């Protein structure tokens, strides 16, 4: 039930609810083998947030949240402190395994 | 690098005649030593080579 | 609760429907899937006389499925009658036979009261329920009803309308929202399309349960792309006996545009239609009562909408509506033939926010110096610097309100974020209200150590403020303060993890 929320970049397309959020390319990755060389205009998302283990150090933060938004049950006020808030918030996230996984 | 442990060498490999060399001067201690190379790089493969 | 209509043909949907309807002719069967769908749907062929002639000069009078074909499209097209021989005829009663399948059964008496023959209408029943008693599947089922649909009144259709009964359930549900036959879109459309032309041609109601049909629209509506000619043909046809019918209209009931913002407007707007988008000029429409989410109370109750062209309109700007969500019930009126025409809403109601009375203070932890306060107030920034140490302490606090009402407001979002304007890392803390709802944030350094790092300097300071029910959101930068935490002896064993670095003779 929970949404990446940011009340400051949300489409005007959002259906009144503030989660289909513009990320920024600013936050993408500075990896072009990864997100590509050519530039891109904003990208769309709205889904979950997740949160990359600070103990895990393969762990690839593709893209991050803006600064502003977090993730919360969006009807349920704030009682506890956020599972993601700011930047920590990752809309996707990559792992590059010892075996090469990915 | 060349390894006994810690590392006694690191350098820079010269791109030269398709292949990637270089020509050092062992060090002054005997061991069994290790030749490493770790191009661990955001994104590319992890490359590890051990001698 | 009951179910709203969650898919239909939108006044879009309609048109790319009769643009995949109006495609050029390949065969009889073409034709006849592109000139019914268009008629089911009221559209036209723009060539008639042309489309007719095609179907005079690809009929086959030999061929079961070309007379078929040709008699339903010739029967679509006006004026356009076609030779048939008694051969023919022969041919179409020796159809209708045991010795035929349903299907052929189906295309035999469509061919004949198509062109308009007499036909054993009960030997006909006869022969089809025969058959039907070993080709018990969905769609020769289907289309014994179609063909009991062309079969006089004066047949013994009860055995075949029982199948309905039967065919209800062998339909599957895909949970609570939608049902469909296995054999998919086009099968669920086709026997809707045939149960309600059979229905309203015996001239009894439908059997089937109005939410059992409106689930049946949702899953026919659930795909929006129609490949085949047959497959416009059926999803047409469905709409089509749907749109307008003796016994059963659904009324679609949607906000013309995002209900987010109102509070711009204070007027509240409903679309009512059928699932053709075609607005029901001829209901009423009653705002029966708003409640707020806040309470579960009323607010207002028994209130009319007005027709107003194509829309039903209701004015509310003078109820003082505050920020919150609020749920309308609405009920459509008029016609006994409207099915699911009470619909429950939910609008939303936006205003803007007021910070004010912000003071910006520090105090030396041992309270031997009175407190220090700046008064700040938004936009302005602070001026100079504020220091939060081993001896002085820092803390804000601040009163947000409603600049309309100056009632109390408590945003879903209100955090306070340092950010180092050197190495550009951020702390985040939520700051929360007191029974007063003053918002209060205190900084003690030899506590918060664990959230900083410990890592000292200037930070600037932000306050983030926004919700679902703000138009305005705010971020401003307040101030500006440095943290010096007592001096950590040996920090690089922490910062150490940042591993993406780029003899002689004598």
């Amino acid at each position: 039930k929970t949404a990446v929320i940011d009340h400051h970049n949300y489409d005007i397309s959002d259906l009144g609810q503030h989660t289909l959020i513009v990320a920024d390319t600013e936050n993408l990755l500075k990896a072009p083998t990864i997100v590509g060389k050519s530039s891109l205009n904003p990208i769309l998302f709205r889904g979950v947030g997740m949160v990359a283990d600070p103990d895990n150090p393969l762990v690839l933060d593709i893209l991050t949240g803006s600064s502003t938004s977090y993730s919360f049950f969006p009807d349920k006020p704030i009682t506890q402190y956020p599972h993601a808030v700011g930047k920590n918030t990752l809309l996707i996230a990559g792992l590059q395994a010892r075996n090469n996984a990915r | 690098e060349f390894v006994r442990i810690d590392p006694f060498v690191r350098t820079f490999l010269k791109k030269k005649g398709g292949k990637y060399s270089v020509q050092f001067k062992l060090p002054d201690v005997y061991g069994v030593f290790q030749f490493k190379v770790d191009y661990n790089r955001l994104g590319y493969t992890h490359l590890y080579s051990s001698t | 609760w009951a179910l709203t209509p969650t898919h239909y043909l939108t006044k879009h949907d309609v048109e790319r429907l009769k643009a995949s309807l109006d495609r050029p002719f390949t065969n009889l069967e073409s034709a006849f899937y592109s000139i019914v769908g268009l008629s089911s749907l009221g559209a036209q062929v723009p060539d008639a006389k042309k489309a007719c002639t095609y179907i005079r000069s690809n009929l086959d009078p030999s061929n079961v499925d070309s007379l078929f074909y040709a008699a339903q499209a010739s029967q679509a097209l006006s004026g356009c009658e076609i030779s048939i021989s008694n051969e023919t005829k022969d041919l179409l009663l020796a159809a209708v036979s045991e010795d035929s399948s349903v299907t052929q059964i189906y295309h035999a008496v469509a061919a004949l009261s198509g062109f308009g023959l007499p036909l054993a209408s009960q030997e006909a029943l006869s022969a089809l329920t025969a058959r039907l008693s070993k080709e018990e599947t969905v769609l020769a089922t289907v289309q014994a009803l179609q063909t009991a649909s062309h079969l006089s009144q004066q047949a013994d259709l009860r055995s075949i309308v029982e199948e309905i009964e039967d065919l209800v359930a062998r339909l599957d549900e895909l949970g609570g929202v939608y049902l469909q036959f296995e054999e998919g879109l086009e099968t669920t459309a086709l026997f809707v399309a045939a149960t309600y032309k059979l229905m309203d041609h015996v001239g009894t109601e439908p059997s089937i349960k109005e939410d059992q049909v409106i689930q049946l629209m949702n899953a026919i509506f659930s795909k929006k792309n129609f490949e085949s000619l047959s497959e416009a043909f059926s999803v047409a046809s469905a709409a089509a006996v749907l749109s307008h019918n003796r016994y059963h209209v659904p009324v679609v009931v949607v906000p013309e545009g995002s209900a987010s913002d109102t509070h711009e407007q204070a007027i509240l707007r409903l679309q009512v239609t059928n699932v053709l988008s075609q607005p029901l000029t001829q209901a009423t429409v009653k705002l029966e009562h708003a409640k707020s989410v806040a309470s579960r109370a009323t607010v207002l109750q028994k209130t009319s909408f007005t027709p107003v062209g194509d829309v039903f309109e209701l004015n509310f700007m003078n109820v003082k509506f505050s920020s919150g969500y609020y749920d309308f019930l609405v009920e459509v009126e008029g016609d006994n033939r409207y099915i699911a025409n009470t619909v429950e809403l939910r609008v939303k109601i936006s205003t803007e926010v007021g910070i004010t009375n912000v003071d910006l203070s520090t105090v030396d932890k041992d309270q031997s110096i009175a407190p220090k306060t700046t008064r700040v107030t938004y936009p302005a920034k602070a001026k100079g610097t504020f220091i939060a140490d081993s001896h002085q302490n820092f803390a804000l606090f601040f009163q947000l309100v409603d600049v309309n009402t100056g009632a109390e407001l408590t945003p879903h979002q209100t955090f306070v974020r340092l950010h180092n304007q050197k190495t550009g890392q951020e702390v985040v803390f939520v700051a929360e209200p007191d029974n007063k709802n003053v918002y209060k944030f205190e900084l003690d350094t030899s506590e918060r150590k664990i959230e900083f790092d410990s890592a000292s300097g200037t930070y600037t300071l932000y306050l983030i403020i926004g919700d679902a029910t703000l138009k305005n959101p705010i971020l401003w930068n307040v101030a500006d303060v440095v943290i010096k935490f007592p001096e950590e002896e040996a920090p690089s064993t922490v910062l150490s993890q940042n591993l993406f670095t780029p003899r002689e003779p004598e």
